[PDB]
DNA sequence: ATTGGCACGAAA
DNA sequence: TTTCGTGCCAATTTC
């Protein structure tokens, strides 16, 4: 039963490799027995003994000595050693890992309404995954008197089995896992919420731990069965338990992208905004003004703020004072718990500021206020990123007006050094280094001009004067908040792309002086393909 | 000048550079190769002729007879392509070869021809390539992928110090034939030459030379230049060549003509050499120690004694000098071996070499190749001769010989296919020259060193592989003397040839199922180049350098179309204009620049030729006459690009799109995208599924028509004419009188493909695009295939899109879709599945297909007809019966129980089982097609006869059409003659049509007889039985069609590398809307743009908005009846817009009807073409926006559908071209509680089709170990797995409400223990 | 779980204790592996006494 | 390599239903004996006296075997 | 491919 | 003779 015969259509009872090797051994042994019985000449029995030795060697380990014997299709037969060892052997294929029951998988979508401890499970999957629990619950309340009655009820998918399922999945964690599991945060426990459809909804804040994005990723779900497994899922593997990185102790619930963009947008000030300069009783009046269209989210106002600080014994004492802030900061202040100072929100909140706020909350207050704060932060960031209406257009990539003159001057310097080389004053390698340095300096100048032009805008004062404030350009807002993009990518978007390297590594002396707003020509694109494919191949092969 | 298809809907082109070379036919690489294989070559360079001439004539060992090849022929196939696909057979032709056996007499000089017998023999079936470049092997289309392999010849390489710890470069050379064995020459850290054969034990490099009949003196003469020492009675007076002393220090005193040029301790400089050359210094005095290191060249023997004083290649000493002085010798020959230029390598190798004759070298070679057996002179000589000098075992092909001669700087191109002494000597000399420092190693990744091998060449190689086995069989069977009775037909057998051809065309590595997602998939598959395959590379042994982009790829291999993963850089795509040499080297076209003006003559250059010229860039400005306007033109010269003068330019690129492939040329604004995202978009574009309705891109590049037409998905008019008949399934064209053949009814009948299944279980369906009575011309499109709209490629849909965040539903590439998109079925697809039921023959009678199944109820048999097969149009779900079948189980023994059962319930119920075909669980659809295949000699059922009548009706209809036209013409001829003879016309008009005249009556009879014969032949072909398999009686195939709608979890994509998954379907009143109340279809996250740097999607969105605005203006002008003048004025304004574009559209030549048809086709947006690297500019886009009364910035104010509040900033709203990819969540979702297990391991199976489980691998175990979840891990390892008793205990406990387990022992551990014990090892558990 | 057995007509060496690089038979008998293979596969004799 | 797949027969289905039925240990042994003696067509191939003998306990009468058989006869399929 | 350990042969 | 250099061979390479 460990070496079965394969039955296929048409009655072909084909044999496996082990049966073939055993048959060869038995045939040789029987022939040798008969020859030894009949007193054959030694010249024949020696050959038979050698063939028997080779047959036994092939059975035990095919290919170790001499040439491996092959089957019908020129492939060597599998021996006992091949079954024992290797990546396809018993240890690594069936003992160190195995396929399991009560498991499923499907594509993951995003659920922005979920709490940190919740997942979105399709009810078609949950009906299959929790079938014995549903049978037990159906029999327990008299709906089914036998097991076949419950089986038929579940097969027909009656209206009451859905209530039974919602009863049985109430507080029962499930383990979500995404491959590859590089660390222990690749498996986490969640409480299911039954949803319509075929995709799994995943909380955004846990996407960084899984290293997952919503463009085709699939996730597997497993169901703990025993009480010990359920309590281990709740007490050890639950997402609300895993907020610090075991590698270095850093947080792993860092908000990103839309949340960061929304929180950064709401906590900013404009020089002359609607509703500026009025005095408010508190954050609630600020929100009431904002929802009525009477004040701007960036207007600079005075707000009466009450903040609590923990005493020496550990009691929260309240101090109330008038603060110079904005409408959006006062509105955001209604989300913070009571143990934190107001200075933690009275600024433009980038990625680092939000992470600092979460870390301060965790250090001062604890775990439960921190998870509630994280959920509220995500909700508010999503809401105000939606309200902002942030978009991307072609006019956002502003090219500096002085780029052409810089390029022309660099070209003139390169022509001068080339003429000097042709005059015999300088050598070849030093001229190459000089050209490279000239182009590097030109690229640095172009980048500085682009960033200087991009990061500031002109605004009209209350009196009618002109002030310079931080730019509200969408690309600059995305890069400055840390939501997406870096300085190098913005430079490639609006300034020259710079010097490129050959696949061996040598820098091509002439650079790509075009950005992506005004596209490259054929030669520049072909030059960039070298580094593109080098990086892609390294990523694929490491 | 516009064709009929293009004049219905003209696409506005923003290109500005005139076209000089048209895009070639995209499938030439396949068709040309296979035509070379099949076509008969009178000289026999390629194809079956070369394979036949490389084996035949075949002669016996005694020489009494031989078999001679004469010619070959390919017969007509029995079935055409469509019939082969319907039945499931191979589209192939029989090969008939005329052989000739001659008989020679004995006791006569040479061979006297006693008799010659010639006959044609059947060599088997050769699969044929269709008109679209595919093969139908078993009812399925297949593609043989071309291979990029290493060219034959000699290549010089080195290791860059990686092999040795001292970092010393060790040069080497390798000779690689097309067929044969490799030959390596390599250096040593001690600078000794070595030779390696077949990658085996290393041997000194003089062994081969000695085996080639060379003596030591000859070897030294070949590899060294002699220096003559003359004993002029005074201390060996020397002749000196001044050039020898370059970079040398004189160890003695050098003087000439009484003057000491170089003193003791002084070296020799260039000025000293010049002085010596000027003075012609010859006589030099040297001491006796100047020979203390000099090596003698030849052998000197004393005249008197007669003994050998010294051997060749040995340094001389003082005693030897005295001996040669006293022996009266006046000439000494020495070797010049200065360590700078002429290094002493051959002398050191000879010192290492033990052998000194010709037979010992052969013995050593024989022992190296075949050790462990006694050496024989004859055997060693035969082995050495057959290694490199036998034309039957070694072949240096024409390309190999050409490359060899080019590497050795020879003149002639033609040559012999085997190596010679001169070739090996020249290879050794070139390797030594490279070692000395005069020469470069070869770049193996250079495209001049790599060859393209196509389907024809591989087929020829496999045919020769079979033919050599046939030759061996013939020689084995020709020893027996029976020449008076045997015949060539019974002498040879076609089985090896047919087997080789079948295994090449069916189970090769480069023979693959065609990818049929869309026409672009097929085009990309047929133009694919692979470095893998038999004779290529391995994706694990490849390395980094072979996967990189090379400069020589420019214009030949696309740099941005390759898979990402293990196969990156190993699977490539052909460029648009790329061709191949007669030697298989990729070449690209260029325009010749003569006297500073770019001409219009096109030269195809390969990588070797390309690097010798200065080639101007495609994006280079010209004038009205063709002069460069920039003083410094950017050019590529030697694999590098730089600025050159106007008069140093030799060639220029023909197009701006000659560097990209077909897939990458369909991406608009590609120059604004990052290369990684461009690669992703090119890969994603060819896995989109066709939808119910096709939608042209509305923003394109101009390559859609070429892809649509060069693919075989459309129906293209073979001849011009008028549409006589048009229908949803057939088109009949009445051919023009000037395109008809004599004595022919001129009509073309096109039968359209309707709802057939592709290789990917999708739908293939053709729809007419012509109307009744309209004119057509040759090459016009008559019907549209899948993903084709009026002859243009249409892979997706045009969607109104806004870039903004929406409440976190587009977080991390998620997509928010409107409910109206689902309501309008814009991304609904049809999927077709095939199920088979096979009725076989058993020992207890045959299996019967019938509806009289006893054990099943009356309802389950409601969908079956009288023959037991489901009806056409039946809606079925999982578990329903499709084909009813019963398996016999009868037996003679009948107990009283069986008698009672038969008496009460009838005899039919007994002695029969139920093996019916049922719908798999989770499968639904509609029965749209049933096919029945019956073995010859078996009675046909009613269903098969109905199918046969259905098939016969169509052929009858076609023949009736042709016969009707012919008889109408004949009766028209009859009536004219009858009236001319003089009759009353009224009597003719009243009487029926039965009615010189005898000749036309005979013609009528002959026509009727010929058409009856045609109908009878078609009926005989239709009613012909099948040849299924041994023991197979009947096969029934059922096709089910289902429609898939868009839903969350489905994968969507654009053409610029932007892909995502649908997260939510949003109701119509929740979507953002503009001032007029128009909602958007899709909301995309702007944060995905800046980091990816795929700026082309924003430009595409703006241009799509402008095009839709123009279409809106046209539609508004159409709704209110406006005179044609206004419409044509506005359309002329739209087409004239642009900045010096190359397209001119004049509507004055258009009639009012044509203008109105164009306007009706333009009322949903005007399509626009932006070629890659030659596209539209932002100023042109803004002008087009101003034409349509749209904001120039491309951003509008939107409102929230849920609150009515205006968003605080303007939003980019426009139109994108979205694609639905073949990654559907319906196929992804899978769950399991329990099921079936393996027999050996007792673990759950794998796969959704098997209802299997998820694998909990080692990394998941590590993750559980890092948590400390010991009970969860133990539960995973035993109870949810191969622990059999705990599996059943846990289920019972769960049903009882007790969540506890009893783990036990896994079964796989017991299997491991048994397997270890079977090896003779005692392993056991203790205590 | 039930195994069988085959009675070999002549003794046969186990290949694991012969062809593993630190050969157990070779190290135990203090003989080179080549001679042991030559004796095992009936290519040469060895003196027992 | 080939391993195959486990198939569920009539006896496997009957034993699966026996495991999920509230039988006592004696009743479960009697049910195992009864399911053992069931052929492919679903009929009992031995008399109840043979089953009582195969039980091996002398304090069991034929009435308990009859009751367990009646319970089993109501499994799926009925009859 | 790369790396490590074992046999074989050549150096002082 | 003992020690060191050098060629042969086995084992490794994701999920
Ligand atoms: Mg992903």
């Amino acid at each position: 039963d460990l070496r079965p015969l394969v039955p296929l259509d048409g009655g072909r009872f084909a044999t496996s490799d082990l049966n073939d090797l055993y048959r060869r051994v038995i045939n040789r042994n029987n022939r040798l027995k008969r020859l030894l019985d009949l007193a054959a000449p030694d010249i024949i029995v020696r050959n038979e003994k050698r063939m028997l030795q080779e047959a036994v060697d092939a059975l035990l380990d095919n290919g170790r000595r001499g040439r491996a014997i092959t089957g019908s299709n020129k492939r060597p037969l599998k021996s006992l050693a091949d079954m024992i060892k290797g990546k396809q052997g018993r240890f690594r294929q069936n003992l160190l890992g195995k396929r399991v029951d009560y498991s499923g998988r499907s594509v993951i979508t995003v659920g922005p309404y979920l709490r940190l401890h919740q997942c979105g499970l399709p009810k078609k999957m949950a009906l299959e995954l929790f079938k014995p629990f549903i049978y037990g619950k159906l029999e327990l309340r008299g709906l089914a008197t036998t097991i076949k009655a419950a089986k038929k009820m579940v097969e027909r998918e009656e209206a009451v089995v859905w209530d039974i399922l919602d009863e049985v999945i109430r507080e029962h964690p499930v383990l979500l896992n995404r491959a590859p599991t590089l660390h222990r945060l690749g498996i986490q426990a969640f409480e299911p919420v039954l949803i319509e459809g075929k995709a799994i909804q995943l909380h955004p804040l846990v996407c960084a731990a899984y290293n997952a994005d919503f463009d085709g990723d699939q996730m597997a779900v497993h169901v703990p069965l025993t009480l010990e497994a359920q309590l281990e899922a709740r007490a050890l593997m639950m997402s609300t338990n895993n907020i610090l990185s075991p590698a270095n102790g850093e947080p792993i619930i860092v908000p990103s992208q839309d949340v960061v963009l929304g929180l950064y947008y709401m906590t900013r000030d404009c020089v002359n905004a609607k509703g500026e300069g009025m005095v408010l009783t508190g954050p609630k009046e600020a929100e009431r003004l904002y929802r009525s269209g009477l004040a701007s989210l960036h207007a600079r106002v005075k707000v009466r703020i009450t903040e609590y600080e923990k005493d020496a014994n550990g009691e929260l004492v309240a101090k109330t004072s008038l603060k110079d802030t904005t409408v959006g900061r006062a509105i955001l202040w209604m989300i913070v718990p009571k143990g934190l100072p107001y200075s933690i929100v009275n600024q433009a909140l980038g990625k680092k500021a939000i992470s600092k706020m979460l870390n301060t909350c965790y250090r001062i207050l604890g775990l439960k206020p921190t998870v509630i704060f994280a959920d509220q932060i995500m909700y508010t960031g999503f809401a105000y990123a939606a309200r902002s209406g942030a978009s991307v257009g072609i006019d956002d990539m502003v090219i500096p007006e002085k780029k052409h003159e810089i390029i022309s001057e660099a070209e003139a310097e390169v022509a001068e050094i080339q003429e000097q080389f042709q005059s015999g004053l300088v050598t070849a390698g030093e001229r190459y280094n000089k050209v490279i340095d000239i182009w590097a300096a030109a690229n640095d100048r172009v980048s500085k001009a682009m960033m200087d032009n991009l990061q500031t805008e002109t605004v009209i004062n209350r009196d009618g004067q002109e002030e310079k404030q931080v730019s509200f350009n969408s690309i600059y807002m995305m890069a400055d908040s840390g939501a997406r993009g870096s300085a190098a990518q913005i430079r490639q978007l609006a300034g020259m792309r710079g010097l490129m390297a050959k696949p061996d590594g040598s820098i091509i002396e002439t650079p790509i002086t075009a950005n992506f707003r005004e596209g490259l020509n054929v030669l520049q694109y072909f030059i960039s393909t070298h580094g593109a494919r080098k990086g892609l191949a390294d990523t694929a092969l490491k | 000048v516009y064709s009929y298809t293009e004049k219905k809907r003209i696409r506005k082109d923003f290109g500005k550079r005139p076209q000089v070379l048209d895009v070639p036919y995209l499938l030439s690489i396949q068709l040309d190769s296979f035509q070379k294989f099949i076509e008969q070559d009178p000289e026999g360079q390629y194809g079956l002729e070369a394979a036949f001439r490389s084996v035949f004539p075949i002669q016996s060992y005694s020489g009494n007879s031989e078999l001679q090849y004469v010619s070959y022929r390919l017969g007509e196939p029995v079935f055409d392509v469509q019939e082969c696909q319907i039945r499931g057979v191979t589209y192939s032709a029989p090969l008939r070869v005329k052989l000739r056996l001659v008989i020679y007499e004995r006791e006569a000089p040479e061979g006297t021809v006693k008799d010659i017998k010639e006959q044609e023999v059947y060599m088997g079936e050769i699969p044929l390539m269709t008109d679209n470049g595919t093969f139908v092997i078993n009812g399925t289309e297949r593609v043989i992928v071309s291979q990029l392999h290493r060219s034959p010849g000699v290549f010089f390489d080195s290791d860059k110090g990686k092999t040795h710890s001292s970092g010393k470069v060790l040069y080497n050379a390798r000779i690689i034939p097309y067929r044969g064995s490799w030959l390596d020459f390599e250096f040593d850290p001690k600078d000794n030459l070595f030779v390696r054969i077949d990658r085996r034990r290393k041997l000194p490099a003089t062994i081969i030379l000695r085996a080639l009949n060379y003596t030591t003196e000859q070897i030294l003469d070949l590899f060294f230049e002699k220096v003559i020492f003359e004993i002029r009675d005074n201390k060996l007076q020397m002749e000196l060549v001044p050039e020898r002393l370059r970079g040398e220090t004189a160890s003695f005193d050098i003087e000439a003509n009484g003057k000491v040029y170089v003193e003791k301790g002084r070296r020799i400089t260039a000025r000293h050499i010049r002085q010596l050359e000027k003075d012609d210094v010859k006589l030099i005095e040297v001491p006796v120690e100047y020979i203390a290191g000099k090596v003698v060249a030849k052998d000197y023997i004393d005249e008197s004694t007669g003994e050998l004083i010294c051997a060749a290649n040995m340094e001389l000493s003082l005693d030897l000098l005295a001996k040669l002085s006293q022996s009266g010798h006046k000439r000494i020959e020495t070797l010049f071996t200065n360590d700078l230029d002429h290094g002493p390598y051959i002398s050191e190798t000879l010192r290492v070499d033990p052998t000194n004759d010709r037979l010992s070298a052969l013995v050593e070679i024989y022992r190296m190749m075949r050790p462990g057996e006694p050496p024989t002179r004859e055997a060693a000589e035969s082995l050495f001769e057959n290694l490199f000098f036998s034309e039957d075992r070694y072949d240096l092909s024409a390309v190999g010989r050409m490359k060899f001669n080019r590497s050795l700087l020879r003149e002639e191109i033609e040559g012999s296919g085997i190596l010679s002494k001169d070739d090996i000597i020249d290879v050794m000399k070139k390797l030594i020259d490279i070692r000395n420092g005069k020469g470069e190693v070869d770049d193996i990744d250079h495209l001049g060193n790599r060859r393209i091998r196509s389907v024809g060449e591989m087929a020829e190689n496999q045919f020769r592989v079979g033919l050599v086995r046939v030759e061996r069989a013939v020689k084995e069977r020709l020893s027996l003397g029976d020449l008076d009775t045997l015949m060539p037909q019974d002498m040879i057998n076609a089985k090896p040839i047919s087997a080789a051809v079948k295994e090449f065309f069916g189970s090769s590595q480069l023979s693959q199922f065609m990818d049929q997602n869309n026409p672009l998939s097929e085009i990309t598959h047929k133009r694919r180049i692979s470095a893998l395959g038999p004779g290529g590379l391995t994706r694990e042994r490849a390395g980094f350098e072979v996967r990189d982009v090379h400069p020589t790829h420019y214009g030949r291999v696309c740099p941005i179309e390759t898979p990402e993963g293990p196969n990156i850089g190993l699977i490539n795509s052909l460029s648009v204009y790329a061709q191949t040499n007669e030697y298989g080297f990729l070449e690209t076209p260029y325009r010749k620049v003569t006297d500073g003006v770019v001409t219009d003559e096109i030269h195809y250059l390969s990588a070797i030729e390309e690097g010798n010229y200065v080639i101007a860039q495609a994006n280079s400005n010209l004038d009205e006459e063709g002069h460069f306007v920039e003083d410094l033109v950017t050019c590529r010269s030697k694999g590098e690009s730089s600025l050159f003068s106007r008069d140093q330019v030799d060639y220029m690129d023909v197009s701006t799109q000659q560097v990209v492939s077909v897939g990458a040329s369909l991406i608009p604004f590609l120059e604004h995208d990052d290369a990684n995202r461009a690669l992703m978009g090119a890969n994603m574009q060819r896995q989109a599924v066709p939808t119910l309705r096709a939608d042209k891109p509305l923003v394109g590049t101009g390559m859609e028509r070429a892809v649509a037409v060069d693919s075989g998905v459309t129906a293209v008019a073979k001849r011009g004419g008028v549409v006589q008949y048009v229908d949803a399934s057939r088109i009949v064209i009445k051919v023009n009188e000037d395109e008809m053949y004599p004595g022919e009814a001129g009509i073309d009948i096109y039968n359209l493909t309707k709802y057939t299944r592709s290789n990917q279980n999708t739908c293939i369906n053709q729809m007419p695009c012509v109307s009744l009575g309209e004119p057509v011309e040759r090459g016009d499109v008559l019907a549209d295939g899948p993903s084709t709209d009026l002859g243009e490629l249409a892979l997706g849909q045009n969607m109104r899109v806004a870039f903004m965040p929406w409440n976190g539903y587009n977080f991390e590439d998620s997509i928010l879709v409107s409910e109206r998109v689902v309501q309008e079925d814009r991304f609904t697809t049809i999927h077709i599945q095939e199920l088979a039921c096979v009725s076989r023959d058993t020992k207890l009678g045959p299996e019967e297909i019938t509806a009289d199944i006893p054990n099943v109820g009356e309802a389950a048999l409601s969908k079956l007809d009288e023959s037991g097969i489901v009806y056409i149009g039946a809606e079925v779900t999982g578990g329903d019966i499709l084909v009813g079948k019963v398996t016999p189980k009868g037996e003679t023994q009948l107990t009283p129980e069986e008698k009672l059962l038969r008496a009460i319930f009838g005899e039919k119920a007994s002695d029969v089982k139920d093996s019916s075909l049922r719908v798999p669980n989770g499968v639904s659809g509609t029965v749209i097609d049933v096919q029945v295949f019956t073995r010859d000699g078996v009675e046909k059922d009613k269903r098969a006869l109905e199918i046969e009548e259905m098939q016969l009706k169509q052929a009858k209809k076609d023949l009736s059409e042709e016969l009707q036209i012919l008889e109408a013409g004949l009766f028209s001829r009859i009536r004219a003659v009858l009236v001319a003879g003089g009759v009353e016309a009224e009597k003719l008009d009243k009487l029926p049509r039965d009615r010189q005249l005898e000749q036309l009556a005979e013609q009528y009879d002959e026509l009727k007889h010929e058409f009856e014969k045609k109908l009878e032949a078609k009926r005989r072909k239709i009613t012909q039985g099948d040849d299924l398999a041994p023991g197979v009686l009947k096969i029934v195939k059922v096709y089910l069609a289902v429609k898939r709608r868009i839903q969350p979890g489905d994968k969507m994509a654009g053409r610029h590398g932007n892909k995502g998954v649908i997260s939510k379907i949003n109701p119509i009143e929740d979507m953002p809307y503009d001032e007029n109340g128009t909602p958007v279809d899709i909301v995309l996250n702007p944060l995905g743009v800046p980091s990816r740097m795929n700026i082309g999607q924003i430009l595409e969105t703006h241009l799509g908005m402008a095009a839709k605005g123009i279409g809106d203006k046209i539609n508004a002008m159409l709704k209110q009846q406006q005179e044609v003048a206004k419409l044509r004025e506005f359309i002329q304004r739209a087409y004239d817009l642009g900045a010096d574009v190359r397209q001119k559209v004049d509507l004055s030549t258009f009639s009012d009807e044509e203008v109105m048809r164009l306007a009706e086709n333009l009322r949903k947006g005007m399509p626009i073409a932006t070629p890659v690297f030659d596209g539209a500019k932002e100023a042109e886009i803004k002008e087009l926006l101003k034409l349509g009364d749209l904001p120039t910035s491309g951003q509008i104010r939107l409102y929230d559908g849920r609150t009515g509040e205006q968003f605080e900033r303007p939003v980019t709203v426009g139109y994108m071209y979205m694609l639905k990819l073949n990654h559907l969540v319906d196929d992804k979702m899978h769950a399991r509680s329990t099921g079936s297990y393996s027999l050996v391991t007792q673990q759950p199976l794998g796969g959704k089709a098997q209802f299997g489980g998820q694998r909990f691998g080692e990394m998941e175990v590590w993750a559980l170990e890092a948590y400390g979840a010991a009970y969860t891990l133990q539960e995973m390892l035993t109870v949810k797995s191969d622990d059999v008793n705990g599996r059943t205990k846990m289920y019972k406990n769960i049903v009882d409400g007790n969540h506890q387990m009893e783990p036990g022992m896994p079964e796989s551990f017991n299997v491991l223990l048994k397997e270890i014990r079977s090896l003779g090892i005692n392993i056991e558990l203790e205590d | 779980e039930r195994m069988g057995h085959i009675e070999l007509a002549s003794p046969t060496a186990h290949i694991w204790f012969l062809k593993s690089l630190p050969s157990r038979i070779g190290l135990l008998l203090d003989m080179p592996l080549r001679d042991i293979e030559r004796v095992l596969y009936f290519e040469s004799y060895v003196v027992i006494e | 390599v080939y391993q195959g797949e486990t198939t569920q027969t009539l006896q496997d289905y009957l034993m699966w239903q026996v495991e999920l039925t509230p039988f006592s240990d004696t009743d479960r042994a009697i049910a195992t004996s009864i399911v053992d003696a069931v052929d492919e067509t679903g009929y009992l191939t031995v008399p109840l006296e043979d089953i009582l003998e195969s039980i091996g306990d002398e304090e069991i009468d034929i009435d308990e075997v009859e009751a367990v058989l009646k319970r089993i006869q109501r499994f799926d399929p009925v009859g």
